[PDB]
């Protein structure tokens, strides 16, 4: 049973570039960011994110 | 036996004579003809990878 | 010798021919019903508004 984690939504996450998953996210400053995200597993339509 | 991992490919492949290609189309300036238009064009493709 | 260069050069100009094409580009990896959320919202907020 995994305690307080992040579900994220599965239209703002994305592979890239023989790479891995990334999301576009709004900073203080309303500017966007990239950050990367070890994405693996599905809970419905959501990514179980796990760091990022 | 069998793992997984994402790639980043491409959904639509095309080739033009038989070798791999891809196709740009668009229009000239407002006012302005074809002519000088795609002769706007051709300066661009020496800048090019070999 | 002066005006000649100074009109533009077209080639089939356009007229009215009651169609008109809409296209919709879903951002890639999105599944069919995003796209048709899009769409029938697409149609039904112009076949009022128009």
């Amino acid at each position: 049973v995994k305690q307080k984690a992040i579900l994220a939504p599965q239209q703002g996450v994305t592979r890239d570039l023989k790479g891995q998953a990334t999301a576009l996210v709004v900073n203080a400053q309303n500017k966007v960011e990239l950050r990367v995200i070890k994405a693996d597993r599905v809970i419905g339509d959501k990514w179980l994110v796990t760091e990022g | 036996f069998a793992t997984g991992k994402w790639e980043y490919g491409s959904p639509k492949l095309e080739r033009y004579n038989g070798v791999p290609a891809m196709e740009i189309l668009g229009e000239p300036a407002p006012g302005l003809s074809s002519g000088d238009a795609m002769a706007a064009v051709e300066e661009i493709v020496k800048q090019l990878p070999k | 010798i002066w005006m000649f260069t100074r009109i533009p050069t077209a080639f089939l100009p356009d007229e009215d021919q009651g169609v008109l094409f809409a296209q919709v580009q879903t951002p890639p990896g999105s599944s069919a019903e995003r796209t048709q959320v899009v769409v029938d919202s697409m149609r039904e907020y112009l076949l009022e508004k128009e």
